[PDB]
RNA sequence: UCCCCCGUGCCCAUAGCGGCGUGGAACCACCCGUUCCCAUUCCGAACACGGAAGUGAAACGCGCCAGCGCCGAUGGUACUGGGCGGGCGACCGCCUGGGAGAGUAGGUCGGUGCGGGGGA
RNA sequence: CGAUCAACGGAUAAAAGUUACCCCGGGGAUAACAGGCUGAUCUCCCCCGAGCGUCCACAGCGGCGGGGAGGUUUGGCACCUCGAUGUCGGCUCGUCGCAUCCUGGGGCUGAAGAAGGUCCCAAGGGUUGGGCUGUUCGCCCAUUAAAGCGGCACGCGAGCUG
RNA sequence: CGCCUCCUAAAAGGUAACGGAGGCGCCCAAAGGUCCCCUCAGGCGGGACGGAAAUCCGCCGGAGAGCGCAAGGGUAGAAGG
RNA sequence: CUGACUGGGGCCUGUAGAGCACUGAUAGGGCUAGGGGGCCCACCAGCCUACCAAACCCUGUCAAACUCCGAAGGGUCCCAGGUGGAGCCUGGGAGUGAGGGCGCGAGCGAUAACGUCCGCGUCCGAGCGCGGGAACAACCGAGACCGCCAGCUAAGGCCCCCAAGUCUGGGCUAAGUGGUAAAGGAUGUGGCGCCGCGAAGACAGCCAGGAGGUGGCUUAGAAGCAGCCAUCCUUUAAAGAGUGCGUAAUAGCUCACUGGUCGAGUGGCGCCGCGCCGAAAAUGAUCGGGGCUUAAGCCCAGCGCCGAAGCUGCGGGUCUGGG
């Protein structure tokens, strides 16, 4: 499916990693939405910054 | 008081340098190591510091045989 | 636990392994001799002569002599030349000995 | 009192505690055991002056089970001294022990009197610990 | 004897809840058979204390099934002392080997002597049917001094009971005590 | 195409150790000598040659055994990536992902290729 | 080929000390005083109670060990101050804490009374003069109800002294 | 104060401390090359001197011996003799 | 397009963990060399040793410099995504090479330090711009182009100061804990679960008695309350040649115990939550204060609301890229 990609919390004082993860993603500042679709790559950076971003899975 | 101790030899960068699946070219570093850690196989020379590195070109290729050690392998393209 | 014997055998033919060339395994019974040829990497006998098969007498080594040519013989009709002798745990003398030289008698390359 | 006779390194690190009592934590010899309930030291004056204390209270039969020892090298330095120039000396030999440890196990012994000298080696060891009995778990292991 | 217990099939859920919901996460098998169960904590304290591995236990299987089994191994929350998973070994047939109790009938004579009687197994090991598994063997003890101890080489067996140990095996040691008479030359 | 043997190989013990039985048709081995080839820091032990009186004793081959050994689940947990809190601290909890070693069950007295020979 | 060019990437081929007679530039990047954090050490206080205490663990005690508190000791760190924070001691002036020396109250006693021991509550007031020594400290003299311990930049030098 | 080994050092490498350990400033004309041949330590038992341990023999041993010197790694299917 | 980062796959690792297979350490046994002892004792050996004590065996452990093992993770190659003030190459100019706090993993240290020294991440530095945290660089939220008398929210709060609920439901605390520290102690309180007896009547208050020869190691002449060697039956509730006062003597008191009078819990365990003491330093105190007790405390559950320079809306500026 595509995921809604809802940016909800800041990324500063997190590891510069996560951060490129939010970058790989295109979010770029908060309550940023961006629906993806769900790969094994983009729901792999998805996942690694579950707890900063929220995810809706939408068509 | 006073201190024997304090003193130790520079890093070496021992070990492995190209991984299994890994083209290279030959005459390249592959295991840089004390005694045979891994003993060299197909097409893998061995240089008088037990360095193992390609006789040829191709792939790396890692392979143990449990009693037999652990061996490496260029196996060309 | 190994013996002179065994550990002698790997050692030789581990040095031959290491080259890549054909082996040239060599078994030398009490009253026969056997011989043959193989790709390692196959793990494939590819020519097979023996005393045993070729139905000789006389000298034992001169016998080698016979079954060296002949299997040198099949050899070139395969085209394999150039091939690694393994003594194995043999001593390379007598029997052995003249047995690689009717291969290379036999027109064989090593 | 409680120390190793001989050592391939007399002084050593320090480490962390962290985690369960990894081996002995079960009535494996005596009857009943004095478990550890909170990760910590024990020197061997401590763990030889809590013995004393047992056999004291038991003053007849019974035997006690000291089922740890003080090995791990205890290190400080000279008193008044600026910090560095080296590793501070031997101050003596302790035992690191951690939740879940049986540290004494007394047996031949009536319930009450182990109960109590186990109670009263609780209040000479630096830990709060939890006197406990062997059972099917304990025999299960 | 026997001591019955039910048994619940865990099917995915984790044993984090089940023991937060005092369910013994656990698992019974054979060489035929293995499932995840989960018991009552409290329940299978209460049978095991009397239904140690020595014991026979039946499991009350939701489904009817009461298998005759044995709790071949046990699993300890070490912070807490606490049971936190069981391996029901299912006794079926094929007779297996357990741990039977030991019992040291009577009294060392060195015990009498003010000696300390110190159990170096307090179980046996042994293989024996599954089906006529005795809970109880006895011991000579009255023979014994202060220094004094058995070995597997003099327990006496039941019809059917197999050592499964070094018959030079000891089992339990007469040692002398713990003496304050000894202790003010150690103040 | 099946079985046995003889040589090699790969997988690297589930493959080993141990005990048991068995093989001589062939094969092989032991063996029968040391003139010769060849050799012993002495020795035909080995090595090597000629040979086949005898034997399968040994060795080795194969089967049986789980005694040893080795392998080993499932679960469970330790442990941990990540995100959370707690604790004065030593250190500890939770959710999320991974996940042991130990033990237990249990399993193994090998599998497989190549070539040669013999038999069916 | 000549390297203890070993301070071993080797400043010359060639080189040691002292300064309170000192000077300049800097530094709170760095010590001495203070202050700060820690409380190792120090003071105090509790836990266990071995043993003592005719006996009797707990009147008095408290082995072996343990847990604390404080922040007066000596320490550790080096955080402010090195374009200055004057350092011991004494004098003056005090203010404060209480872990109370006396005075107030009380509990227990191995409290007959008296005098005591200990502990609890208690900070209002007091807590002497002198010899020695720079001293604080301490000893001593004579007393007292007592002759407290400490904090206040080891109080106080734009208040004195030196 | 230079270099080697180990831990520190967090399963890549590297990684500090006046941290925990030790070594080197050479040696071998064979201790090098190659060909061939052998396999140790250790234990038992028996064995004149002769032992605990000399050399011998038989029995079991995968490496626990050795490998010029620190440690480590490597290693008998040899780098060991 | 190669980047960070991600997924798939391959492989390299020896760490945490675990374990004793090696190295050592190690607790207790068995066994047992061997050494110590006793006899035996020399003419030489031998018997015992609850002496130590090899090695091995069993049980139990331990390790940074131990490893039969061994993760999670990390590294690398390739494939896929990934267009980003990404990447790579070459030139120019730098400045920096005193860092620090925080978390985690270590060493040193005292498992002390706003300590030191490293690795990993982060933030400050340079973001002491903003909200919260009272105040406070690094703790929570959050990366400030600007303006707006607009809105939604973050941490955190909603009883006044001070905006938002004296908001709802359920509990617990009575210490102002909250609003400071341990060991340790405790009929605090609440809630659990376990055991004992409860009407062949419970605890319970009562009551009525509760003993003998009297004698034993018989002596500090107390058969029993004094040092011990003791503990027979019986006086037909049956109460001990006793449990504590008089006992170098009896007493008498009392107790375990015998009935009944009441008539329902009683009693003891272990666990958990929240509390108490433990708890003394120096200018005047204080939860930030006021004040707070079915809270305005703590825990759980709800909704809503407040809440920043975050975001959104509007208007504008400016840079890059695309037209």
């Amino acid at each position: 499916p595509r995921l809604k990609v809802k940016l909800v919390k800041s990324p500063i004082g997190y590891p510069k990693d996560q951060k490129a993860a939010l970058k790989a993603l295109g979010l770029r500042r908060l309550q940023q939405e961006r629906v993806l679709e769900d790969t094994p790559a983009i729901r792999g950076n998805v996942e690694k910054v579950a707890h900063l971003v929220r995810v809706e899975v939408v068509e | 008081g006073s201190t024997r101790n304090g003193r130790d030899s520079q890093a070496k960068r021992l070990g492995v340098k190209r991984y299994e699946g890994q083209v290279v070219r030959a005459g390249n570093i592959l295991v840089r190591q004390r005694g045979t850690r891994f003993k060299p196989g197909k097409n893998v020379g061995m240089g008088r510091d037990f360095t193992l590195f390609a006789l040829v070109d191709g792939v790396v290729e890692f392979q143990d045989r449990g009693r037999l050690g652990r061996y490496v392998h260029v196996r060309p393209l | 636990r190994l013996t002179a014997y065994e550990r002698r055998k790997f050692r030789v033919r581990n040095r031959i392994k290491r080259t890549g060339r054909l082996r040239l395994s060599v078994f030398r019974s009490l009253k026969h001799i056997y011989a043959q040829i193989i790709d390692d990497e196959k793990g494939v006998t590819l020519v097979s002569a023996s005393s045993l098969a070729l139905k000789l007498k006389g000298n034992k080594t001169e016998v080698a002599r016979q079954v060296g040519r002949a299997l040198a013989e099949k050899a070139l009709a395969l085209g394999i030349k150039q091939v690694a002798f393994d003594r194995g745990p043999y001593k390379y003398h007598g029997r052995v000995k003249a047995l690689a030289e009717g291969a290379r008698e036999g027109g064989l390359e090593f | 009192m409680l120390m190793p006779r001989r050592m391939k390194y007399r002084k050593q690190q320090r480490g962390r505690l962290k985690g369960a009592t990894k081996g002995g934590d079960y009535v494996a010899f005596g009857d009943y055991g004095l478990v550890a309930l909170e990760p910590a030291w024990i020197t061997a004056q401590q763990i030889e002056a809590a013995r004393v204390a047992m056999v004291r209270h038991f003053r007849r039969g019974g035997k006690i089970f000291i089922r740890i020892f003080p090995d791990k090298p205890y290190t400080k330095k000279p008193l008044e001294v600026r910090m560095g120039k080296g590793k501070g000396n031997v101050e003596g030999y302790v035992a690191v022990v951690k939740p879940g440890r049986v540290m004494f196990e007394v047996a031949g012994v009536t319930e009450e009197q182990a109960m109590e000298a186990l109670r009263i080696a609780g209040h000479k060891l630096p830990i709060k610990t939890k006197i406990v009995r062997r059972d099917a778990y304990d025999e299960a292991q | 004897m026997e001591y019955r217990l039910k048994a619940y099939y865990r099917e995915g859920e984790k044993p984090s809840a089940l023991r937060r919901a005092g369910k013994l996460p656990g698992v019974m098998y054979n060489r035929h058979l293995n499932r995840k169960v989960y018991v009552d904590l409290v329940e299978f304290d209460k049978v095991f204390r009397q239904a140690s591995i020595h014991h026979v236990i039946v499991l009350e299987l939701p489904d009817g099934q009461s298998l005759p089994t044995l709790v071949r191994q046990v699993n300890l929350d070490k912070r807490r002392r606490r049971p936190e998973h069981v391996d029901f070994f299912v006794l079926s047939d094929e007779p297996v080997e357990m741990y039977v109790p030991l019992r040291f009938v009577g009294t060392p004579a060195g015990v009498r002597a003010g000696g300390v009687l110190q159990e170096i197994h307090r179980d046996i090991l042994v293989k024996v049917s599954p089906r006529n598994i005795p809970e109880f063997i006895e011991v000579d003890v009255s023979g014994l001094e202060i220094g004094d101890s058995l070995h597997a080489s003099d327990l006496k067996l039941p019809p059917g009971v197999e050592l499964a140990v070094s018959p030079e095996e000891t089992i339990a040691a007469v040692v002398p005590p713990e003496d304050v008479e000894k202790l003010a030359e150690e103040a």
